[PDB]
């Protein structure tokens, strides 16, 4: 199962 | 004994045929188990033995991250050409993450990024730092290392969540990831200029790992074989080929060995 | 610089080759970037019927692979290549099938 991504560069 | 559970997320700038503007894949232990692309817009199975273990909540929460990290990408692309100084054109990111349960039955985690097919930036979820592969990394390296709730939330997923998913997915996959197929192995011969080479070729095995040398009346020929990297087939078995020159006059001397977790001992084979 | 790593080439058949016997040709490709690649499967130099292009994977080195498959029955005479075009070359590059 996949992570969330939440920040950006 | 050993398992992996792998992200891959890629970007391009500039899609192509077979290329898609972002596309995300997961992997157990080698095998593809599921798809998302910016064609499709969802997150589909792509092995029937995880298919058979999911269902439509599952595929709508890896869709629904999947479509977040695609937006992430489409920014990410133009902060690192701005961050690069770079022209508009063809430019590649990629993360890689996921987990690892060794033969000791200790874990790995895993978050690594690559820009242009260089490494950029890792994650080292063991000591919460982020280490900067390339100079125009330092940047990011300062401004992620100041988002602790946020590495924290990384730490927290590969070291739990991701191997609770990985240790049911293992299972889910027994009958396949556990099969044995033994090598056909076929012996050819080509003489060209008082020069004999000899090719041995292994066809059909499973699992990956595999080893084939050549032997002189029993003894290994290393220096003079040159050997192709495993390659995969279409039913996910692989192939390997072995070479050596020899003096025709020798042939009789020479036996390709192949040895295989399929075999009762090793193959040794003749032209 | 950015990388422009040349695709390594592996053409192969799925079985043993036996002149006249139904077979797989494979080519695969590897150890490529960036991941924009053409690759085709030519008997006698003209397109192969029924050719599969798997989907690409993915390197923990930013480096891709792609396989390539269709059926063929292999004689004793003809010629089977796989072309690939990728920007680490000037000119795209064939590899044979050796029999």
């Amino acid at each position: 199962l996949r992570k969330r991504q939440l920040t950006v560069l | 004994e050993p398992h992996s559970l792998r992200y891959f997320d890629t970007g391009v700038s500039d899609p192509s045929p077979g290329v898609p503007r972002f596309v995300s894949v997961g992997y157990v232990d080698g095998h593809l188990i599921d798809h998302y692309d910016s064609e499709t817009q969802r997150t589909e199975p792509r092995a029937d033995w995880f298919a058979a273990n999911t269902d439509q909540q599952y595929w709508d929460r890896q869709t629904e991250i999947s479509r977040g990290a695609e937006q992430i990408f489409r920014l990410d692309l133009e902060t690192l050409r701005e961050r690069y100084n770079q022209s508009r054109g063809s430019h590649t990111w990629q993360l890689m993450y996921g987990c690892d349960l060794l033969e000791d039955g200790s874990t790995r985690g895993f978050r690594q990024y690559g820009y242009e097919g260089r490494d950029f930036v890792a994650f080292d979820k063991d000591t919460l730092t982020f280490t900067a592969a390339d100079a125009g990394a330092q940047i990011t390296k300062r401004k992620w290392e100041q988002e602790g709730t946020d590495a924290e939330r990384w730490k927290f997923y590969l070291e739990n969540t991701c191997i609770e998913g990985l240790r049911k997915y293992v299972s889910y996959g027994k009958d396949v990831l556990e099969r044995r197929e033994r090598p056909e192995v076929q012996v050819s011969g080509m003489e060209a200029d008082k020069i004999l080479t000899l090719s041995c070729r292994a066809h059909g095995f499973y699992p990956r790992p595999i080893s084939i040398s050549w032997l002189k009346d029993g003894m290994v020929q290393e220096q003079e074989t040159k050997r192709g990297s495993t390659v995969p087939n279409s039913d996910g078995t692989y192939h390997i080929w072995a070479t050596i020159d020899v003096l025709p006059g020798e042939r009789d001397k020479y036996q390709c060995r192949v040895e295989h977790a399929s075999l009762p001992q090793p193959g040794l084979f003749s032209w | 610089g950015q990388a422009k790593a040349a695709p390594k080439v592996q053409v192969y058949s799925r079985h043993p080759a036996t002149a006249g016997t139904e077979n797989i040709l494979n080519c695969y490709v590897e150890g490529f970037h960036p991941p924009k690649i053409d690759i085709a499967l030519l008997k006698n130099g003209e397109p192969m019927k029924d050719v599969k292009y798997n989907d690409m994977s993915f390197g923990d080195d930013w480096t891709f692979q792609r396989l390539v498959y269709a059926p063929f029955t292999p004689t004793k005479s003809d010629v089977y290549t796989c072309r690939v075009d990728h920007e680490a070359f000037t000119e795209p590059q064939s590899f044979r099938w050796e029999p």
